[PDB]
Formats: structure tokens, C-alpha cells, sequence
DNA sequence: GCATCCGTGAGTCCAGG
């Protein structure tokens, strides 16, 4: 089973709302970079190559992650669409 | 080609009793006899 | 089911019995059988009980590694502060559960001991860690219930 | 097993675990000699196997005998497929079957 | 066909003087299980431990007797005597007698024992017995040094006439648990991962009682040199 | 796709009657119906595989 | 009550079999010994196996020579089964010559004998020739470990070479017996014999000292320990 | 009120040929 996944359906109302929260936050990953994660060096979801270890590039892994630490609102009708869009450009840049 | 047997490969006697080859275990792995002859393949008990 | 199974033997076949050390004396003789049921004064007990009686689950397996007894051989444990009668199998399959869900206490309260395993009872099994602990221990639960599962059926002849 | 015998070995110690196991599943009398126990066994097709791994026997007997196996037409080799994208259809557009 | 393998990496992570767990990867195939059986057989059978052989109680007839002004029962005190890590600091130590007396209302604990030389109780809040207003207790327990595990009426071994025999838990070892696992080298891809795991009970660490494993089969391997 | 060849069953001079094995056709063994292998064979669970 | 190094018995027939009694161990120790030397006396002890073959005038595994009864799948069959000892250990491989002919059954000790090689099975059946038929092969014979198949190793030596199945370890049985035993007052104590079978390759005892060693160097590996960086 | 005639439907995926 998926790391802490019965806290994770604690979280949401339903299901499904925390599976569109998990993928909406890992496209928001995969577009900056991750320049715009919640998470600490030391909780860096890692990933063993050959060479060594890598950051996991599973950005739904880190979603998931993120949303465990509570440091993450959810919800609906938070702010203006591309409001969001830009102000997270602005400060995570492409 | 000659094909040998792999893993995935459809084994069965004329009894009914037919099934995949889901392992190949190297030859000291095997239950073997007291004389050290190991069988050949193991089919589960459960079958029948 | 194999490991969680206890014996039931035909030698001794209900004898009395006044001290326990006659009752030990006498399956010295080939007299009764280790499981066979007998009655040590008012108490219907078994030899292996008597004979057989450990601290811990842990000297319990000690001696079925070394010979002593067998998974489904009854005999005398203290696990949680109780003093258990009881094979080592089913003391074996506690184990399992316990270290499975990472709970010894949820854990024994989830079991039924005094039964051996069937499918009712380890579906029951799998309903009742499912509420108490979770689907992620639920799923390491059944990893390991699986595991040993296999691993008690290649032997187990 | 008269080879066994006369190669000069004598009953092994796991054919004497096996063995009181396999009284105690009445598949033998008790108290005959392991010759005489291990014939018991034979005549009912088991034997003493010993775990390839471990060195120690299965905790019982187990039938072992020659048997006809056939290796059926349908190898893995043929089945094994698999496609990231390919040809489509004409009206459709859809891939092919 | 041209085999160019290389010698793996050993890795240990203990907790405490109780437990150890051992990775030793990448292993050629099938050599997972040939470590594994031999060191748990060897760490089950053969490291050398202490164990209370006999045991003597003041006006205590048999085992499955009672002692008015204790609660515990004799069995139970036997039991609670199984489960006391002694540990000899003298290599040349063989045995030893322990005596114990206590009374009236209070709790025995394993401190309680007389100390003696070379000996060390490494479990000394360990829980004996609970004696009341008027109980006594006068017992001497037997501990010896051996390997494995012994049955009560395997060594019948008495000092006087109405000392009990006590199954004698020798192993510093309380389990033994490996598991082998597939794992890759590169292209090799049916290499194995050998995990072991040890619980012992404090005398002897899980590093050393897998070193001392090795070691006598190492020695072992010796005896197939001179006919 | 199965092959399907023959395979000489006699050696040079050796006298036979009528009827007599020539060749071994495919799957078959010394005229009979050779359509496997007799293995040794253990009737017990091992491990889930 | 400790007790101490056993007596060694080595019984060998020939270059084939051999027993191996050790006496008297520890109860149990009879398998915490002798099994893990059968697993490593099955697999892990080098030997010797064709690795490829040419024949001329054959282009590939599913052809026919014409004079020969034998197809050259069979050819390949009989010749898998060809034990060919080392005398030196500097030695890795060998290219085996064999030119035949005429009305004979060829069996492998009509292989041009080479110095440093041994022929273990001279009496091999290999092929069966008519009048006219003929049979020139060249064989390449190699050292290794275990089971390579053709499929992996690939080898060739020119362009019409068939690689070849190569089953290197050269121990065709190992059985052990634990009997009971006793020295002085104790009983239940373990008599471990191990009944070993070769090819001639390699000797029973050769195989049991390799075996042996492997083991010892396999228990050098947990001399350095490392940290867990788990944490 | 009944027969009577009409059309419509009748498990999934996979291989070949
Ligand atoms: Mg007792
Ligand atoms: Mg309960
Ligand atoms: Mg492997």
C-alpha cells in the first residue's frame, strides 16, 4: 500500500479529492522544477541508481509526501486561476 | 530456433492436470532422495 | 492450518493420575501418550503440558528447533503475563500476526488462539486488522501471512 | 534400499525423524525396524525427500514416481506483446488487433 | 561464459546488545541459503551461554508444589528463574551456586542475589518472586555454562536431594531469522542478498554471536585436511 | 511450425521382416507415441511457486 | 564436554566416486556441514565442457551430413556429453581435430590427442558412418563454472561454428548420510558421510577440498563489517 | 377478451488462418 495512505483518505472528504489534489501538486512540481516543494533537503524522496542516490523524479511520490507534512491548503476556490498561475511564476521560475 | 523450456511455457499429462512453468530452481535447490538424485519437476497436491 | 493444528493421540486414552510426577513417570514408561488427554486428580491435563512448561514464546521455539517438540504438540507457555495451554504452532502464528501489524496487543486481541487457522478465521482476521490497524498494515499483514503460509506448507510434508 | 545396505550405510537419522512422523500418521506400525518402516512407506508410492536448501527432510513423506509430462503448443515465446504505439485503423483511426 | 565477479560488502545495523541485522550482498546464486542455514543451525545449537540447571527451595517439596506466603507458585518462579542472563567474566568460570534469602513482605528481584566473583547479572530488575507478611523465601539456583538447550530431565543433575531440574536455556540466542533476496548486479541478475537477524539476550552481543558462528565452522572446514 | 523429420532407426546390413521399424517419424520413439518426457516427479507444495 | 577435530576417513574408487567420513561431531552438525558442501559440490566447482563446434560443410545446427546416420543435433548431443580433462592448470581451451571416414562407428577417442588433455570417456559414441560418408569436426573445449547455455556464451570460432550448450561442473552426484554415533558418554552424536560422484575431470576429493576452500572464502566476507546509513 | 404474428436479442478477451 501506498505510504501513509489511511491518513491520506483521512485528509480528504472523499477519495477521489485527495486523488485530484495528489496530481494537481505534482503537475505544480513538474512544471517549476521543484524549486516550489514543501519539503526539506533530509525528506527528499531519494532514488538508488547505479551511481548513487538521486532525487525520485516521481513527482507524484512527492506529492504525496508534501501532503503528509501538512505544510500544503487544499481546498476549493482558494484563489484566481491564473492569479496562481503567475504568482507562482513569478516565484518559481521556468 | 530450438526451443528449449523457459518460464511461461505450458506443461500437462494426459490426466487433466496441466499448468505453466512458474520456476526453474538450479539443480541444488531440488528435493532430492536420500541417494542425492534430485526430482525433476514438483507439482503441488492441491490439484488433485 | 499445519502449523496451527494440535495433536490428538490414542495412547493414553483418559488415565488418572495423583502427582503430576507419577503422570510424567508413567508416559517415561510408554505408558501414555504426550498429547493424549488424562486427568492429574480433579484436572484433565496432558503430559506435555506437565513435562513441557516455558517462560517465554521464544524457549518455546528454542526447543523445537532443537528437537524437543513439534508445532502441534500441546504444552505450557507464558505469553502476556498468561500462562497458556497451547501448542508452539499457534504460539508461532501469534508471532506472525504480531510482528506482522507491528501491535502485540492488538494483535493477540485480534486472533482466536485455541482454534486452528482456516480460511472463516483468517478472513476474520483480515476484517479485523483491516478496522483496527489499516489497509497499508493490513497489506504487510498479508505479506506475511502469505510468507509463512508457503513456507509451513513446503515442509510440512 | 538392499543396495543402500550393502553399500554400507545405515538408517539415517532424518529417515528416523520422517519415520516417527509418519507413525504418528499411522502410515507405518509401530515399532517395526526403519527397513521394515521405510518398505511401509514405499509400497504406499512416498518416500524421504530432503529439502535441497536446508539439508533437513520434509516434516513427512512425499509420493515421488516417473511420470509422462508433455510440453502443450502454447509457448510464452509466441504470446509475450506489447506496444507503445502502432498502425490504426482506416475508418476508425483506432490501432489494429 | 568468462566470470568476472567481485567479493560483496558487509553491512550490520544493531540495536543495543540485543539485536543485530546483517546485509551481505551481492551473493552467486543459491549462496544465499548456503550462509544462511549453517550460521542460524550453529547460532541456535553451539554459542556458548549460562544457564540455571537446578534449583533448591526451603521446605518445597516438587515442582508443581506450593509456598504458603508467596503468591507465585514454584513453577512460576522456575520459569521467572529461566529468564535470568548471567554472565561469567572468568573465561576458566564452569559453574556456580547462587543463594538467595528474603523475607516478609517484598519484592525479589535479580539484585537480590549474593554477589559472587567473575559473575555479572546483566538483568537485575528482572521479577523473581513476591513474598507477604510472613513469607519466606531460602532458595539456591545452579548455573552452569553450556550450549543449546537442554530439557529438566535430560541432565537430572541435583547438589542435594530435593533440588529441581530446570530446563536449561544455554543459547545466548533467543531467534534466528535470515531471508535470502533476489537481487542485480548490472547484468547479473539472479545474485542474492542474504539478511540475517539475531536476537540474543545480553551476554552476548548479535555482532559477536555471528562472529563466534563463523568462526567454528571456519574451523570446521579444517577437519577435512589430515586422514 | 512444429518440425516434422525422420530419422533412421536401423544400421547398415541389419536384417528385417516385414514391418519392421525403419525411421522414427516426429515424436516418436522407437515406433511408439513419444509425445513428452518421463521426469521424476514430487507430489508437494514448494514455497507458492 | 567440549569436544574436538574428528577423525577423517577418504574411501576412493578410482577417479569417479568417493566417499568422505567425518567422525564424531556435534548432534545436528552433520547437515550444518554436510549440505552446504553438497550445494556448492552441484554448482560453483569448475570443470570442463564443449563450448563449440565446426564441422565442414555445415552451415548451421539443423543440418544432415550425408554418410552419417546422425543428424547434427544428435552429433551435438553426443558430443555435449564429452569429458575432457586438464592436466595443466594453466590451460584454458582446447580445439579438438577429429577426421574420420569410411565404414566406422567413430567414438571419441579418434580426437587427435592433444599433450595437457585427457580423453575420460574414450568409448563415447559420437557418430555412425557409411561407406563414403565422412566427418571432419573441430571442437573447442573450455574451463568454467555451472551451466552456460548456447544462447548466452555465443561462441564461435569461424563462421560456421555452432555454439553449444556447455555444462562446465563436472560432479554428477553428491549424496550425504548423517548416522548416529557416540564417544565415551555421549550420545546422539552425528557421523557424516558424503558420497560424491564425478566425471574423471575432476576427482571426488579434488571437488570436496574446492568446495571446501569456496566455503572458507565465503566466510572471509563478513570479517569487515560496515555502518547501516539507514538512519 | 384471446391467439397471432412480427422483429429482436441472446458473456469477455486472446490467438491463428
Ligand atoms: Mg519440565
Ligand atoms: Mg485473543
Ligand atoms: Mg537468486
Amino acid at each position: 500500500a501506498e505510504p501513509g495512505i489511511d491518513k491520506l483518505f483521512g485528509m480528504v472528504d472523499s477519495k477521489y479529492r485527495l486523488t485530484v489534489v495528489v496530481a494537481k501538486r505534482a503537475q505544480q512540481l513538474l512544471r517549476h522544477g521543484f524549486k516550489n516543494t514543501v519539503l526539506e533537503p533530509e525528506e527528499r524522496p531519494k532514488m538508488q541508481t547505479l551511481e548513487g542516490l538521486f532525487d525520485d523524479p516521481n513527482a507524484v511520490t512527492w506529492a504525496m509526501k508534501e501532503l503528509l507534512t501538512g505544510r500544503l491548503v487544499f481546498g476549493e476556490n482558494l484563489v484566481p486561476e491564473d492569479r496562481l498561475q503567475k504568482e507562482m511564476e513569478r516565484l518559481y521560475p521556468v | 530456433q530450438k526451443r528449449k523450456l523457459q518460464v511461461g511455457d505450458k506443461l500437462a499429462n494426459r490426466h487433466g492436470n496441466k499448468g505453466v512453468v512458474a520456476k526453474i530452481l538450479p539443480v541444488e535447490d531440488m528435493p532430492h532422495l536420500p541417494d542425492g538424485t534430485p526430482v525433476d519437476v514438483i507439482l503441488n497436491p492441491l490439484g488433485v | 492450518y499445519y502449523i496451527t493444528q494440535v495433536r490428538k493421540e490414542k495412547k493414553g486414552a483418559g488415565l488418572e493420575f495423583a502427582t503430576p510426577e507419577e503422570a510424567l513417570a508413567a508416559h517415561e514408561r510408554g505408558e501414555v501418550a504426550l498429547n493424549a488427554p488424562i486427568k492429574v486428580a480433579g484436572r484433565e491435563t496432558s503430559v506435555g503440558r506437565l513435562k513441557y512448561v516455558f517462560a517465554n514464546p521464544d524457549e518455546a521455539l528454542l526447543a523445537v528447533a532443537h528437537g524437543i517438540v513439534d508445532l502441534q504438540d500441546v504444552v505450557t507457555v507464558r505469553y502476556m503475563g498468561k500462562r497458556l495451554e497451547t501448542s508452539p504452532g499457534r504460539i508461532l502464528f501469534a508471532r506472525i500476526v504480531a510482528e506482522a501489524v507491528e501491535d502485540e496487543k492488538v494483535a493477540w486481541e485480534l486472533i482466536q488462539l485455541d482454534v486452528p487457522q482456516e480460511k472463516n478465521s483468517l478472513k476474520d482476521l483480515v476484517y479485523q486488522a483491516f478496522l483496527r490497524l489499516g489497509m497499508e498494515k493490513t497489506a504487510r499483514l498479508l505479506d506475511a501471512l502469505k510468507y509463512y503460509g508457503f513456507t509451513f506448507s513446503t515442509t510440512s510434508g | 534400499f538392499g543396495k543402500r545396505k550393502g553399500e554400507g550405510f545405515g538408517v539415517d537419522k532424518r529417515e528416523v525423524e520422517v519415520l516417527r512422523r509418519a507413525e504418528k500418521l499411522g502410515l507405518v506400525t509401530p515399532g517395526k525396524t526403519p527397513e521394515e518402516q521405510l518398505k511401509e512407506l514405499f509400497l504406499q508410492g512416498k518416500v524421504v525427500l530432503y529439502d535441497g536448501r536446508t539439508g533437513e527432510p520434509i516434516e513427512g513423506p512425499i509420493v515421488v514416481g516417473q511420470m509422462f509430462i508433455m510440453k502443450l503448443y502454447h509457448m510464452v515465446e509466441d504470446k509475450m506483446h506489447a506496444r507503445s504505439t502502432g498502425p490504426y485503423s482506416l475508418i476508425t483511426q483506432q490501432p489494429l488487433g | 561464459l568468462d566470470s568476472k565477479l567481485k567479493a560483496p560488502v558487509f553491512t550490520v545495523r544493531t540495536q543495543g546488545r540485543e539485536y543485530g541485522e546483517f546485509v551481505l550482498e551481492p551473493l552467486e546464486r543459491g549462496f544465499g541459503v548456503t550462509l544462511g542455514n549453517p550460521l542460524r543451525r550453529i547460532l541456535l545449537s553451539s554459542i556458548p551461554g549460562t544457564a540455571v540447571t537446578s534449583v533448591y527451595i526451603e521446605d518445597v517439596l516438587h515442582e508443581f508444589s506450593t509456598i504458603p506466603g508467596v503468591k507465585e507458585d514454584v513453577v512460576e518462579i522456575i520459569l521467572n528463574l529461566k529468564e535470568l542472563v548471567v554472565r561469567f567474566l572468568n573465561p576458566s568460570l564452569q559453574t556456580v551456586t547462587l543463594l538467595l534469602k528474603a523475607e516478609g513482605p517484598k519484592e525479589v528481584k535479580a539484585r537480590d542475589f549474593l554477589p559472587v566473583a567473575d559473575v555479572e547479572i546483566m538483568n537485575p530488575d528482572l521479577h523473581i518472586a513476591t513474598l507477604e507478611e510472613g513469607g519466606r523465601l531460602n532458595m539456591e539456583v545452579r548455573v552452569d555454562r553450556g550450549v543449546g538447550y537442554v530439557p529438566a530431565e535430560k541432565h537430572g543433575i541435583k547438589d542435594r536431594i530435593n533440588a529441581i531440574p530446570v530446563d536449561a536455556v544455554f543459547s545466548p540466542v533467543r531467534r534466528v531469522a535470515f531471508q535470502v533476496e533476489d537481487t542485480r548486479l548490472g547484468q547479473r541478475t539472479d545474485l542474492d542478498k542474504l539478511t540475517l537477524r539475531i536476537w540474543t539476550d545480553g551476554s552476548v552481543t548479535p555482532l559477536e554471536a555471528l562472529n563466534q558462528a563463523v568462526e567454528i565452522l571456519r574451523e570446521h572446514l579444517t577437519y577435512f585436511s589430515n586422514p | 511450425g512444429t518440425a516434422l523429420d525422420q530419422r533412421p532407426r536401423v544400421v547398415v546390413g541389419q536384417r528385417v521382416r516385414k514391418g519392421d521399424l525403419l525411421a522414427d517419424g516426429p515424436a516418436s520413439e522407437n515406433g511408439f507415441l513419444a509425445l513428452g518426457q518421463n521426469v521424476l516427479v514430487a507430489i508437494m507444495p514448494f514455497d507458492g511457486y
